[PDB]
Protein backbone atom coordinates (compact mmCIF):
# COMPACT_ATOMS: atom_id res chain seq x y z
CA UNK A 1 0.00 0.00 0.00
CA UNK A 2 2.51 2.04 1.46
CA UNK A 3 1.34 5.07 3.10
CA UNK A 4 2.02 8.59 1.33
CA UNK A 5 0.79 10.61 4.83
CA UNK A 6 4.24 11.24 5.03
CA UNK A 7 5.31 15.30 5.92
CA UNK A 8 7.70 16.39 3.57
CA UNK A 9 8.47 19.86 5.80
CA UNK A 10 11.22 22.02 5.53
CA UNK A 11 13.73 22.61 8.99
CA UNK A 12 16.84 24.49 9.28
CA UNK A 13 19.77 22.51 11.37
CA UNK A 14 19.74 23.51 15.17
CA UNK A 15 22.13 20.76 16.23
CA UNK A 16 24.19 17.94 15.63
CA UNK A 17 24.33 14.67 17.71
CA UNK A 18 26.14 11.01 16.57
CA UNK A 19 24.72 8.43 13.89
CA UNK A 20 24.01 11.83 11.95
CA UNK A 21 20.75 12.31 13.93
CA UNK A 22 19.81 15.89 14.13
CA UNK A 23 17.60 18.20 16.13
CA UNK A 24 16.57 19.98 12.97
CA UNK A 25 13.95 23.37 13.81
CA UNK A 26 11.32 23.40 11.52
CA UNK A 27 9.92 26.17 9.14
CA UNK A 28 6.79 23.97 10.53
CA UNK A 29 7.33 25.02 14.10
CA UNK A 30 9.27 22.45 16.20
CA UNK A 31 12.45 20.77 16.62
CA UNK A 32 12.59 17.16 17.07
CA UNK A 33 14.48 14.11 16.60
CA UNK A 34 15.34 14.03 12.57
CA UNK A 35 17.99 11.40 11.58
CA UNK A 36 19.47 11.16 7.78
CA UNK A 37 18.85 9.77 4.72
CA UNK A 38 20.34 6.99 3.93
CA UNK A 39 21.18 8.51 0.23
CA UNK A 40 23.10 11.46 1.79
CA UNK A 41 25.49 8.94 3.70
CA UNK A 42 26.09 6.86 0.61
CA UNK A 43 26.51 10.23 -1.30
CA UNK A 44 28.78 11.49 1.41
CA UNK A 45 26.83 15.08 2.04
CA UNK A 46 27.81 16.21 5.23
CA UNK A 47 25.08 17.92 7.11
CA UNK A 48 26.11 20.41 9.30
CA UNK A 49 24.10 22.69 12.18
CA UNK A 50 22.67 25.82 9.79
CA UNK A 51 20.82 24.07 7.50
CA UNK A 52 17.71 23.77 5.55
CA UNK A 53 17.07 20.65 5.31
CA UNK A 54 13.73 18.75 4.59
CA UNK A 55 12.35 16.70 7.24
CA UNK A 56 10.13 13.78 6.44
CA UNK A 57 7.63 13.45 9.17
CA UNK A 58 5.46 10.62 10.52
CA UNK A 59 1.82 11.06 11.59
CA UNK A 60 2.20 8.75 14.34
CA UNK A 61 4.89 10.20 15.69
CA UNK A 62 6.22 13.95 14.38
CA UNK A 63 8.77 14.06 17.25
CA UNK A 64 10.74 11.74 14.93
CA UNK A 65 11.88 12.87 11.40
CA UNK A 66 14.29 11.88 8.43
CA UNK A 67 16.52 14.30 6.80
CA UNK A 68 15.70 13.80 2.98
CA UNK A 69 17.33 16.31 1.07
CA UNK A 70 21.04 18.19 0.78
CA UNK A 71 20.33 21.62 3.16
CA UNK B 1 76.77 43.88 25.06
CA UNK B 2 79.82 41.81 23.51
CA UNK B 3 82.52 44.31 23.45
CA UNK B 4 85.86 43.56 21.55
CA UNK B 5 88.98 43.52 24.48
CA UNK B 6 92.57 43.55 25.49
CA UNK B 7 93.94 41.36 23.26
CA UNK B 8 91.41 41.30 20.46
CA UNK B 9 92.26 45.30 20.35
CA UNK B 10 94.23 45.98 16.77
CA UNK B 11 92.94 49.74 16.08
CA UNK B 12 96.68 51.10 16.78
CA UNK B 13 95.91 54.46 18.56
CA UNK B 14 92.77 54.15 20.99
CA UNK B 15 91.04 57.38 23.15
CA UNK B 16 92.16 55.63 26.24
CA UNK B 17 88.98 55.47 28.57
CA UNK B 18 90.62 55.01 32.29
CA UNK B 19 88.58 52.48 34.97
CA UNK B 20 85.70 54.50 35.63
CA UNK B 21 85.19 57.09 32.60
CA UNK B 22 88.18 58.86 32.37
CA UNK B 23 89.80 60.73 29.73
CA UNK B 24 93.43 60.55 29.50
CA UNK B 25 94.02 61.52 26.22
CA UNK B 26 95.23 59.47 22.84
CA UNK B 27 97.25 56.75 23.89
CA UNK B 28 98.99 53.31 21.35
CA UNK B 29 97.35 49.85 21.95
CA UNK B 30 100.47 48.69 23.24
CA UNK B 31 99.96 51.38 25.81
CA UNK B 32 96.71 50.94 26.73
CA UNK B 33 97.47 47.29 27.48
CA UNK B 34 100.24 48.84 29.58
CA UNK B 35 98.17 50.99 31.43
CA UNK B 36 95.46 48.08 32.16
CA UNK B 37 97.77 45.69 33.00
CA UNK B 38 99.32 48.95 35.69
CA UNK B 39 95.30 48.32 37.33
CA UNK B 40 95.02 44.98 36.50
CA UNK B 41 92.27 45.80 34.94
CA UNK B 42 90.88 45.25 31.26
CA UNK B 43 90.79 47.39 28.03
CA UNK B 44 87.75 47.26 26.30
CA UNK B 45 87.51 48.66 22.53
CA UNK B 46 84.31 49.36 22.86
CA UNK B 47 83.49 51.13 19.84
CA UNK B 48 85.46 50.65 16.62
CA UNK B 49 82.75 53.35 15.10
CA UNK B 50 84.51 56.15 17.22
CA UNK B 51 87.21 58.74 16.82
CA UNK B 52 90.61 56.99 17.12
CA UNK B 53 88.55 53.83 17.91
CA UNK B 54 88.03 53.75 21.73
CA UNK B 55 89.40 51.08 23.74
CA UNK B 56 87.97 51.25 27.58
CA UNK B 57 89.58 49.98 30.93
CA UNK B 58 87.23 47.98 33.67
CA UNK B 59 86.67 44.96 34.96
CA UNK B 60 85.30 43.43 31.99
CA UNK B 61 84.25 40.10 33.25
CA UNK B 62 83.13 41.31 36.65
CA UNK B 63 81.13 43.75 34.48
CA UNK B 64 79.92 41.49 32.21
CA UNK B 65 78.71 39.12 34.62
CA UNK B 66 76.63 41.93 36.66
CA UNK B 67 75.53 43.04 33.08
CA UNK B 68 73.89 38.87 32.65
CA UNK B 69 73.04 39.78 36.08
CA UNK B 70 70.68 42.41 35.69
CA UNK B 71 69.85 41.39 32.45
CA UNK B 72 68.48 38.16 33.44
CA UNK B 73 66.06 39.96 35.87
CA UNK B 74 64.68 41.80 32.02
CA UNK B 75 65.18 38.94 30.32
CA UNK B 76 62.87 36.89 32.75
CA UNK B 77 60.38 40.12 32.24
CA UNK B 78 60.51 40.49 28.96
CA UNK B 79 58.87 37.48 28.15
CA UNK B 80 56.69 37.98 31.08
CA UNK B 81 53.78 36.51 30.03
CA UNK B 82 53.00 35.98 25.89
CA UNK B 83 50.23 34.21 24.49
CA UNK B 84 48.30 31.44 25.51
CA UNK B 85 45.79 29.96 22.46
CA UNK B 86 42.44 28.08 22.42
CA UNK B 87 41.48 26.12 19.66
CA UNK B 88 37.44 25.95 19.90
CA UNK B 89 34.85 24.90 16.90
CA UNK B 90 32.28 25.24 15.36
CA UNK B 91 30.03 22.42 16.94
CA UNK B 92 31.70 22.29 20.62
CA UNK B 93 29.64 20.72 23.66
CA UNK B 94 29.01 21.79 27.14
CA UNK B 95 31.40 20.11 29.26
CA UNK B 96 34.15 20.69 27.00
CA UNK B 97 32.69 24.16 26.77
CA UNK B 98 33.43 24.88 30.31
CA UNK B 99 36.72 23.31 30.57
CA UNK B 100 37.94 25.57 27.67
CA UNK B 101 36.79 28.65 29.48
CA UNK B 102 38.17 27.63 32.83
CA UNK B 103 41.52 27.15 30.80
CA UNK B 104 41.12 30.63 29.57
CA UNK B 105 40.41 31.90 33.31
CA UNK B 106 43.50 30.57 34.69
CA UNK B 107 45.77 31.63 31.98
CA UNK B 108 43.97 34.89 32.83
CA UNK B 109 44.79 34.87 36.71
CA UNK B 110 48.55 33.84 35.60
CA UNK B 111 48.50 36.68 33.12
CA UNK B 112 48.85 35.95 29.73
CA UNK B 113 47.09 37.22 26.35
CA UNK B 114 44.85 34.58 25.52
CA UNK B 115 44.03 34.13 21.57
CA UNK B 116 40.52 32.66 21.05
CA UNK B 117 40.90 30.55 18.24
CA UNK B 118 38.40 28.65 16.04
CA UNK B 119 39.49 26.70 13.03
CA UNK B 120 37.06 25.76 10.33
CA UNK B 121 36.40 23.26 7.68
CA UNK B 122 33.54 23.80 4.76
CA UNK B 123 29.88 25.40 5.54
CA UNK B 124 31.08 29.10 6.02
CA UNK B 125 27.36 29.73 6.26
CA UNK B 126 26.53 29.96 9.95
CA UNK B 127 30.39 30.15 10.73
CA UNK B 128 30.62 33.83 11.79
CA UNK B 129 27.34 33.59 13.65
CA UNK B 130 28.16 29.99 15.33
CA UNK B 131 31.72 31.52 16.73
CA UNK B 132 29.61 34.54 18.01
CA UNK B 133 27.79 32.66 20.37
CA UNK B 134 30.45 30.68 21.48
CA UNK B 135 33.38 33.68 21.70
CA UNK B 136 31.07 36.49 22.90
CA UNK B 137 29.38 34.48 25.70
CA UNK B 138 32.72 33.08 27.02
CA UNK B 139 33.92 36.67 26.88
CA UNK B 140 30.66 37.77 29.09
CA UNK B 141 31.64 34.92 31.51
CA UNK B 142 34.68 36.45 31.83
CA UNK B 143 34.46 40.30 31.80
CA UNK B 144 35.28 40.38 35.64
CA UNK B 145 38.84 38.91 34.62
CA UNK B 146 39.50 39.78 30.71
CA UNK B 147 39.27 42.54 28.35
CA UNK B 148 38.45 41.87 24.63
CA UNK B 149 41.16 43.66 22.31
CA UNK B 150 40.04 41.75 18.70
CA UNK B 151 36.94 40.76 17.91
CA UNK B 152 35.34 38.50 15.60
CA UNK B 153 38.45 38.43 13.16
CA UNK B 154 38.88 36.35 9.72
CA UNK B 155 41.93 34.50 8.68
CA UNK B 156 39.96 32.73 6.42
CA UNK B 157 40.17 29.09 6.89
CA UNK B 158 40.15 30.15 10.52
CA UNK B 159 38.58 32.95 13.10
CA UNK B 160 40.37 34.90 16.04
CA UNK B 161 40.04 36.61 19.39
CA UNK B 162 42.17 37.99 21.55
CA UNK B 163 42.15 38.29 25.75
CA UNK B 164 44.47 40.53 27.66
CA UNK B 165 43.38 40.16 31.59
CA UNK B 166 41.85 43.34 33.13
CA UNK B 167 44.72 44.33 35.65
CA UNK B 168 48.40 44.37 34.46
MG1 LIG C 1 4.92 12.46 1.23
Amino acid sequence: AKEKDTIRTEGVVTEALPNATFRVKLDSGPEILAYISGKMRMHYIRILPGDRVVVEITPYDPTRGRIVYRK
Amino acid sequence: KEYLTNERIRAKQVRVVGPDGKQLGIMDTREALRLAQEMDLDLVLVGPNADPPVARIMDYSKWRYEQQMAEKEARKKAKRTEVKSIKFRVKIDEHDYQTKLGHIKRFLQEGHKVKVTIMFRGREVAHPELGERILNRVTEDLKDLAVVEMKPEMLGRDMNMLLAPVKV
